[PDB]
């Protein structure tokens, strides 16, 4: 769980170098997927730094499980935080991915034995046991992303941050990587917090908040959301297809329902209107 | 135009540490043309699309670019102006930047096909604009700028070069949802205008459906396929064996078709479903 | 630290790269791991220049093929110490720089000198003495330039604010 | 890292820290034998390393190129003054020459029958004891472990910036030496960047994930001393005691 309130950042002179955030305020609950979207240079990428210790805020307040964030203590939540980051080229450390996926157990004074089979226990969770020998640059991307999660898995966090993590992956990648960030909800009960512009990913969300020019200005069901129709480009997101549809069958006279449809709902709609 | 002839690329000569990445291709791409590459990471795009600038030569095959041929034994020398003819934006291309400011990074490329100095900065100035960024931005640094901002800056400064065929290997990767529709709308922009030709690389099956005249499907080095999208993405089950699928559209209008509705063409952009759909409705 | 002690792991990565490379003609052709050395005995040297010199003539001397001496090591150690005294901490200067350099040149070539002329290979001393003073006196002028611009270029200089 | 490390089953071939030992303890040797007999020796054991390391042809030859430099000045040079030459000067060449190629030799061995990884997990434990003297050896782990794993990527990315700036004119390695020179600017004024950024973007991650201190944490890389560990060292000393008789 974690709570926000009342957050600002700016960052150097005089208003901009990393986007400012301003009176953000918002909580989540232990299993949430929530979802924070936004448009190009809205602090999205900033709130997921916060409630880090990354990025040093003089106002407002980050909790994280009780735990208030702050200096001399970012390291008690840092520690039940995994954090997968945008741009997976990165982030490694470790010529092989048993050494990374090691490297969170090592800094814990993990010593031994019991990080041999907790990392072949991790990456059997991500499907990576094949991999545990490789080097990081002999492999995809959406699977770097992979062994940046078993490491996180191995330290086995409340809550884990995607800060815009499927944004650089081909199609596979992305939907890959969901679908064990999902697998994993289902056993390990995790709270997500994920930072984003992939549908998929917000669709399979609990909540959507909506961070326009450095404020939380929506929060709502994806269902809801969606309803924002080609606005929802410019607010951070693509358009499901059954939006694409609507705005092209209103491009050709025909006013389709205003609430969300999906494929399965828009297919009746059409076949009952056509029947 | 560009016409490959029976070409096929293997890697380090007659030394068998070697690897072919592509075996006998051969397609036509015409003029105004816009090629969609299309398949598997490795299945020989990147290898294609260097051979268009010659940054490879054919280990066997010809290939013919407008006045320009390349064989196996064509000359590196000989060869400079085809990377004028033919403009090559990177994945990423922001990485490429490096002069002190934007004005000077986009004006370098034709500095360096000759071209005077005052004249490469003018045309800087006018490549600024049709890349979408006010004037404001050409005497900052490169590094002052959003990787979007540079990504802009950058692709400029191959357009800079004023290319006839205009190759982009994954031209929007990493951007969002409306950063990758400005983008590829102002491609869409200067082939319409300009006349020019574009080879594009995606994994992005939308956009093929969108703007693309023509497909090619690469697997594994080999390239199966050569048609309109409709061609390409006619058989769903093929496509699926070999690493890809159809539009969104195109999924949708099955379920349409389970219930009864029938359409002329298959529809693979949701504009043209919302056409056919649209027509029926005008019965009902 | 630790930006601090990744970009100097990362400048490690980048002069064993450098150190695979030569500009030139025949078999007279320099490489630049030079400028790496100055790099971060201006960032962050004399205490951590030497250590780091230390290990990249180590690990990678041995990584290439060459015969581990203890001598050469130190004959790194001393480079990336000159240089962090004149370098460190001090407005670049064309004499700083040049001075630097000038005292690395004649240790480039004395001390580096002897190193074979020991025990490594009988060589002759104060005959290889001319051929290395021959050489490591032209290389000199273009690796002061070298240090001076990329030291004073706006590519450094915006990376040195952003550990600062 | 310089296609080095080739893989030889066959090949006793392990224990790495002990060949780093081994590798800087056999340069002493060689000046310690002053004799004529000591060199049988020196070249017994030399050629049972050689030998027994699986490691064939011209491999050891194609150490030898960048150092033929010397090889020839020095052997050349100590033929004429000791311009005429003594029947004893034409012996020492049988000492310098076989000694160049000893030297050599032996060092190419230690590159082709180690992987850099394992060299690099090999030295740590060999400075370990420096940390008396208050050397950071683990946070220099550490920095080493960093500079390997970025060293393949940063050459990945050189050749991407290389080939993107050859697509818009530049010509690496064409019509002159100052040219030649200004021309590795926009490669390497990238380079530079990638890299700090890189490194930022790494460092930040590092700390997500539990960080701090070089100190103060475990080793999941282990290193097994066995069996061979302990007698390819007495062959060795063996070897050496013979050098003092």
């Amino acid at each position: 769980e974690n709570i926000i309130s009342v957050d600002h950042l700016t960052y150097q002179y005089d208003e901009n170098q990393a986007p400012a955030l301003t009176d953000v305020s918002f909580t989540v609950h232990a299993g949430e997927w929530l979802a924070i979207v936004g448009h190009n240079g809205s602090g999205k990428s900033t709130l997921a730094k916060s409630l880090d210790g990354l990025l040093p805020f003089t106002q407002g307040s980050v909790t994280v499980g009780g735990i208030t964030l702050t200096p001399e203590t970012v390291w008690q939540v840092r520690e039940q935080i995994g954090m997968i980051f945008q741009n997976p080229d990165n982030q490694f450390v470790g010529a092989t991915v048993e050494d990374d996926v090691a490297f969170g157990l090592e800094n814990r004074q993990i010593s031994r034995d019991e990080m041999v089979p907790r990392v072949q226990a991790a990456l059997a969770q991500v499907g990576m046991t094949s991999f545990a020998q490789r080097e990081p640059s002999s492999l995809s991307g959406g699977q770097k992303q992979r062994v940046a999660l078993a490491g996180i898995v191995a330290i086995a966090p409340k809550i884990l941050i995607l800060d815009e993590a499927t944004s650089m992956l081909d199609p596979q990648g992305r939907i890959e990587m969901l679908a064990i960030v999902r697998q994993l909800r289902q056993q390990q009960n995790l709270t997500v917090i994920s930072i984003t512009h992939d549908i998929d990913e917000a669709a399979s969300a609990d909540r959507v908040l909506v961070i326009d020019d450095g404020r939380l200005v929506d929060e709502a069901v994806p269902s809801q959301i969606f309803e924002r129709g080609t606005q929802l480009v410019e607010m951070g997101l693509d358009l499901p297809f059954t939006e694409k549809l609507k705005a092209a069958l209103r491009q050709r006279g025909i006013t389709p329902p205003t609430t969300y449809q999906t494929a399965a709902e828009m297919e009746e709609w059409l076949w009952q209107s056509l029947s | 135009a560009i016409a490959f002839e029976h070409v096929t690329y293997t890697y380090q000569a007659g030394t068998p540490m070697a690897h072919t990445a592509l075996t006998d291709v051969s397609l036509t791409v015409p003029d105004r043309g816009y090629l969609a590459i299309i398949g598997h990471t490795g299945s020989g795009k990147s290898t294609l699309i260097q051979q268009l600038n010659a940054l490879l030569k054919p280990t066997s095959g010809t290939i013919k670019i407008d006045e320009f041929t390349i064989t196996p034994e064509t000359t590196n020398a000989a060869l400079k102006p085809l990377r004028q003819h033919v403009g090559m934006v990177f994945q990423f291309p922001e990485n490429q930047l490096f002069e002190e400011t934007v004005r000077q990074d986009i004006a370098f490329g034709p500095k360096n096909f000759g071209m005077a100095d005052a004249d490469a900065l003018a045309l800087a100035d006018e490549m600024l604009t049709t890349v979408g960024l006010d004037q404001s931005y050409a005497e900052r640094s490169p590094f002052e700028l959003s990787g979007g901002q540079m990504r802009r800056v950058a692709i400029a400064g191959v357009l800079a070069m004023q290319p006839k065929v205009l190759v982009l290997d994954e031209p929007t990767a990493g951007l969002d949802p409306q950063g990758r529709q400005e983008m590829m709308r102002l491609f869409a922009r200067l082939h319409q205008e300009q006349g020019l030709t574009i080879v594009l690389v995606t994994h992005q099956m939308e956009d093929v459906a969108q703007y693309a005249e023509q497909v090619a499907v690469m697997h594994e080095g080999r390239l199966m396929k050569f048609g309109t999208p409709a061609d390409v993405f006619s058989n769903r089950e093929w496509l699926q064996d070999h690493q890809l699928d159809v539009p969104q559209a195109a999924q949708f209008a099955r379920r349409l078709r389970d219930r009864g509705l029938t359409f002329p063409k298959q529809p693979l952009t949701a504009d043209q479903l919302a056409d056919y759909l649209a027509q029926q409705w005008a019965q009902r | 630290d630790t930006l601090s002690m990744v970009t100097m792991g990362v400048l490690m990565a980048l002069q064993l790269v450098i150190s695979r490379f030569s500009v030139g003609n025949n078999f007279i052709k320099v490489s630049f791991t030079f400028l790496i050395v100055a790099l971060i005995a201006k960032w962050f040297g004399p205490w951590w220049g030497m250590l780091t010199a230390a290990v990249v003539d180590v690990i990678g001397t041995l990584m290439t093929g060459g015969p581990f001496f203890i001598g050469f090591t130190v004959s790194a150690v001393l480079g990336s110490l000159i240089y962090a005294v004149f370098l460190y901490r001090q407005p670049v200067s064309w004499w700083r720089v040049i001075g630097a350099s000038v005292l690395i040149a004649l240790l480039v070539n004395t001390l580096l000198n002897t190193l074979w002329v020991t025990i490594m290979y009988q060589t002759p001393f104060w005959s290889l003495l001319p051929v290395r003073a021959l050489k490591e006196l032209i290389v000199t002028p273009v690796q002061i330039v070298l240090v001076y611009l990329l030291l004073k270029s706006q590519v450094i200089q915006m990376i040195q604010a952003r550990l600062n | 890292f310089g296609r080095y490390l080739p893989l030889d089953s066959v090949v006793h071939r392990l224990d790495p820290r002990a060949k780093l030992m081994l590798s800087f303890c056999y340069i002493i040797v060689v000046f310690l034998a002053n004799n004529i007999w000591s060199y049988a020796i020196l070249i017994a054991f030399t050629v049972g390393a050689i030998l027994s390391s699986k490691i064939s042809l011209g491999f050891f030859l194609k150490g030898i190129r960048p150092l033929l430099w010397l090889i020839v000045f020095t052997v050349v040079l100590q033929l004429l003054f000791s311009i005429n030459v003594t029947q004893d000067g034409l012996i020492n060449a049988g000492y310098i020459f076989v000694r160049f190629l000893l030297i050599i030799m032996m060092s190419t061995l230690l590159t082709l029958s180690t992987q850099p990884l394992d060299i690099a997990t090999g030295l740590a434990s060999l400075m370990k004891p420096l940390r008396w003297v208050k050397v950071p050896v683990d946070t220099l782990a550490m920095m080493l472990s960093i500079a390997l794993r970025f060293v393949p990527t940063l050459m990945d990315e050189a050749t991407k910036i290389m080939n993107a700036q050859r697509a818009r004119g530049v010509d690496f390695g064409e019509g002159g030496l100052f040219k030649q020179a200004k021309s590795l600017i926009p490669l390497m004024v990238p380079l530079f960047m990638s890299a700090f950024n890189r490194a930022e973007d790494l460092s930040t991650a590092m700390e997500a994930r539990g960080y701090q201190d070089s100190e103060h944490r475990s080793q999941y890389r282990i290193l097994t001393w066995q069996r061979r560990d302990t007698v390819t060292w007495l062959l060795f000393l063996l070897g050496f005691v013979a050098i003092l008789i």
